[PDB]
RNA sequence: AGAAGCUGAGGAGUCCAGUUUGACUGGAUAAGGUGUUCGCCAUCUCUAGCCUCAGUAAAAACUAG
DNA sequence: CAAGACCAATTACACTCTGTGAGTGATGAGCTAGTTTTT
C-alpha cells in the first residue's frame, strides 16, 4: 500500500525517488552507505510519525535549507472499506474522517462524487521537512493523520 | 574549486590573453567596439564578437570555474539537469499558488556582490605584478561598463555566456533565505531565472496575504531586489503559467497535476490543420512560424526558386520536429515524475501521431 | 571561573538558579532526580558549545514555548591576561577579540576604560534556548565565542 | 513613486465612436460557445479567423515508446 | 519609499619572569539549419 519514497537533500541523497514497488523487491549493489542511508531515512520518518524523539538527519549539502522526504501510500483499499455502507465501526468512521472527508468530499458537485470512485486508485502524500534549525515540519498538521498513518 | 594563476593561465587564459601576462600587462575592460546592442521591445542585449578574446576566456570559465561552484535545489534555470518542467514539479502537492518576479534582473544585480561571492573560489594574490589582482581579471571577462544609466559602474549584460552562471551564484544566498523561510510558513518554494513559485499544501491563505509579499520583499531589498506587482498571481486549487496549468482541487496529502492549456498548443494544431488543407508552406511559414527570407539575402546567383522552397520545407520539418521533442521532452517527465494528467497523456499522444505522420507525407513528397 | 547556572522550564527545574560556587562543591539531598537533571543540563549546554547533533531536554511543562539555560562565567583573570601589554600573542589577541572587544568599543577609553581597571568583576553571560520546534537560539550570533568558551 | 509594458516600424479593405459634408482621430479578425478565483483564465467545436518591411544575443531541458 | 531577516566555508599561550598575567590537380563552383522558459 505504499508506492513511492522521495529524497531530497538528506544523508547521500540529491533527489531519489523510489517507485513501482512489488511485494518481494530485492536491493543489490555495491554501494553499502546507499542502502544504510535509504534504511536510516525509512525509520526517521516513521519515528517521526509515531512521535519520537530521534537526532534529525544530515543534510547532503549545506547550501540547500531544506531536506526532505515523500511518502506515498497506496489507500484504495482502505477507502473501500470504509466508503462501504455496511461497517458502521467507530475505527472504520474514524479513519474515513481523519484521512478522508473533505478535499473530494462536501467540496464538489454530487455528479463527481458519484463517478469519484469506479475503477480509479486514491493516493496520500506526506512530506517530512528538516529545516538548518534542526525543526521538522509536516504537510498535514494534523497528528491524529500520522498516528493514523 | 579554487584557481590560481597557473590555473588561469594553463586552462582559462590558454592562448587568448597570453600576450598580457608575459609582458607584463594588465587585463584590458570590454571597449564599446567588441560589444553591439541589440534592442527588442524595451529590453537590449549585448552580444560581445566572437574574435575577442573576452569571448574566448568566458567561455572556458563558464566550461571550467563556473559549473564547479555549488548552488541551491530551489534554482531550476540555467544548470545542467535544470528545466521549466522540474521548475514546476515541487508544486503538485499545494493547494495555493502564488507567483512573483523580480524586476530587471541582471540589471540590479550588484558588481561587488558578485566580486563577494566569487571571491572564496578565486586566490587572493596580484596577477600582473603589483598592479591587478586576479579577481579584477577575471571580472573583467564578465562585466561590461554599459554607456546607459548614468554610468553606474559595470553591469552584468543580458546577453553574455557567463551571466546565468554568475546571476546564480550570487543569488545563492536569497534562495537560501527564501527557502529558509517558507520552509518555516511550510511553503514549497521553487525559482526560473527571476521568476518566484511558492505553493502551500495547507488550508491557508498565506499566500493570498500581503504578508508574504512584504515579507520576500523585505528579504530581497537585502540585495537590492525588488518585485514586479504587474505580474503577481495568487490562486487557489489551480494556477496558469505560460500556458503550463497546475491544478490540485484538494487538501491532506492529495497529487496534483501539470498540462498545458489549449492556448499552448494552438499553433501546432494550426500548422497540422493547414497542413490538411494542402496549404502551401508559404503561408505556413511566414505566417505561423514567422521564417521569411530576408531582403533576398540569396547571395549566390543560382535557381532561386529551388532554394526557397527547400527553404520553406526544411524549416517547417525543423519546427514540427522540434515541437515533437518538446512533446515527448515532456512525456519523459511525466513518466520520470508521474505528474501529468493521463487525458494530457491521450492528447499529446495524438498530436504527435498526427506531426509525425505530416512530417512522413512532407518528407515523401521532398 | 563560573558564578551562576540558570534553569527555567526545563526538566525538573521551573526558574532554579545555583550562585556563589566555591573551590569545592557538595551537593547531597534526597532527590537524586534532581542532580540527575542538574547534570543532564550541563552536559546538554556544553554539548550545544561544541555543536554536537543531541536531542534537547524536555519542558517542564507544555504550557511553556521557552526553556533557557543561563550560564555566567567569571572572565576577570583571563581579561586581565589578555588586556596585559607584555601578552601579545595570536591567542591572547583572539581571545581578546572574540570576548573583550565588543563591549570595549562601547566604551570611551578616556573615562570608562580607565574607571574599568580597578578591583570589579567582569562577567560573560551566555543563554541557550530550547524552542518547541526542537530549535536551539544562543544570544551571541556567533560560533566562535562559543567554541571559545 | 517609482516600477512596469514593448520585438520595432508600417500598410490595404471593413466596422464602431467622435468631430465633420468633408476629411481626420481613437480602437481593431485566434473564430464562436460554456464555466469562472473575472485574469492576457480554463474547456469544447470548426471552414482556423489580413499583408509587407526591419531586428533576433545568451544559458539550460528535450531527438522517447 | 523603506525594512528586521545579510549563505557557506574559510589547535593553539608567553615570557626575562618557570610561576604570573606585571613592575621587573594549391582563391568559380554554392548553399541552410528546431521547441519552450528566462526576456
Amino acid at each position: 500500500t505504499i508506492e513511492s519514497i522521495r529524497v531530497k537533500n538528506l544523508l547521500s541523497f540529491d533527489d531519489v525517488i523510489l517507485r513501482d514497488f512489488r511485494d518481494i523487491n530485492c536491493i543489490i549493489g555495491r554501494n553499502n552507505v546507499g542502502k544504510s542511508n535509504l534504511l536510516k531515512v525509512i525509520r526517521y520518518f516513521y519515528a517521526k510519525l509515531e512521535n519520537k524523539k530521534v537526532i534529525p538527519l544530515d543534510f547532503h549539502t549545506n547550501y540547500n535549507a531544506v531536506g526532505e522526504i515523500t511518502f506515498t501510500f497506496d489507500t484504495t483499499r482502505i477507502k473501500k472499506i470504509v466508503t462501504s455502507r455496511k461497517n458502521n465501526g467507530r475505527f472504520h468512521k474514524h479513519i474515513y474522517n481523519t484521512l478522508f472527508k473533505s478535499s473530494s468530499v462536501k467540496l464538489n458537485f454530487e455528479e463527481l462524487i458519484a463517478r469519484k470512485n469506479s475503477t480509479n486508485k486514491s493516493f496520500f502524500s506526506l512530506t517530512l521537512t528538516i529545516c538548518k534549525d534542526d525543526s521538522v515540519m509536516w504537510s498535514v498538521d494534523d497528528p491524529k493523520v500520522r498516528s493514523l498513518l | 574549486i579554487l584557481v590560481d594563476k597557473v590555473f588561469y593561465e594553463k586552462i582559462l587564459s590558454v592562448e587568448s590573453f597570453k600576450e598580457n601576462i608575459i609582458t607584463q600587462s594588465a587585463i584590458p575592460k570590454i571597449s564599446n567596439k567588441e560589444v553591439r546592442l541589440i534592442s527588442s521591445g524595451s529590453k537590449i542585449f549585448y552580444a560581445i564578437n566572437n574574435t575577442s578574446p573576452h569571448s574566448h576566456v568566458q567561455l572556458r570559465l563558464n566550461r571550467f570555474f563556473l559549473s564547479h561552484i555549488p548552488l541551491n535545489s530551489a534554482a531550476k534555470a540555467f544548470v545542467r539537469g535544470g528545466s521549466y518542467l522540474k521548475y514546476l514539479e515541487p508544486h503538485i502537492y499545494g493547494s495555493s499558488y502564488c507567483r512573483l518576479d523580480i524586476s530587471s534582473f541582471f540589471n540590479n544585480i550588484s558588481f561587488d556582490d558578485v566580486k563577494q561571492s566569487l571571491s572564496p573560489y578565486i586566490k587572493d594574490e596580484y596577477l600582473i605584478g603589483t598592479e591587478q589582482k586576479l579577481i579584477d581579471a577575471i571580472l573583467n571577462s564578465v562585466g561590461y561598463e554599459s554607456p546607459i544609466r548614468k554610468d553606474k559602474g559595470m553591469i552584468i549584460p543580458m546577453g553574455f555566456r557567463t551571466s546565468p552562471a554568475i546571476s546564480n551564484i550570487v543569488f545563492r544566498k536569497m534562495d537560501l533565505l527564501i527557502q529558509d523561510f517558507c520552509a518555516k510558513k511550510g511553503v514549497i518554494y521553487s525559482r526560473y531565472a527571476d521568476d518566484m513559485l511558492f505553493s502551500n499544501p495547507r488550508e491557508s491563505k498565506l499566500l493570498m496575504s500581503d504578508y508574504f509579499i512584504d515579507e520576500i520583499s523585505s528579504l530581497l531589498s537585502i540585495m537590492g531586489f525588488n518585485i514586479n506587482q504587474s505580474k503577481y498571481i495568487s490562486r487557489e486549487k489551480e494556477i496558469s503559467i505560460n500556458g503550463y496549468v497546475i491544478e490540485n482541487k484538494g487538501g491532506n496529502g492529495s497529487i496534483g497535476t501539470i498540462r498545458l492549456s489549449k492556448s499552448k498548443l494552438n499553433t501546432v494544431l494550426k500548422v497540422t490543420h493547414a497542413l490538411a488543407q494542402n496549404i502551401p508552406y508559404k503561408n505556413i511559414c511566414n505566417k505561423y512560424i514567422k521564417v521569411r527570407l530576408k531582403e533576398k539575402n540569396i547571395k549566390y546567383e543560382s535557381k532561386k526558386d529551388e532554394f526557397e522552397k527547400k527553404y520553406y520545407r526544411d524549416q517547417l520539418i525543423n519546427y514540427l520536429g522540434g515541437y515533437r521533442s518538446y512533446l515527448i521532452s515532456l512525456v519523459k517527465f511525466h513518466s520520470e515524475y508521474k505528474c501529468v494528467n493521463s487525458d494530457f497523456i491521450i492528447q499529446i499522444n495524438g498530436i504527435l501521431n498526427d506531426i509525425q505522420n505530416h512530417i512522413q507525407k512532407i518528407k515523401k513528397n521532398r
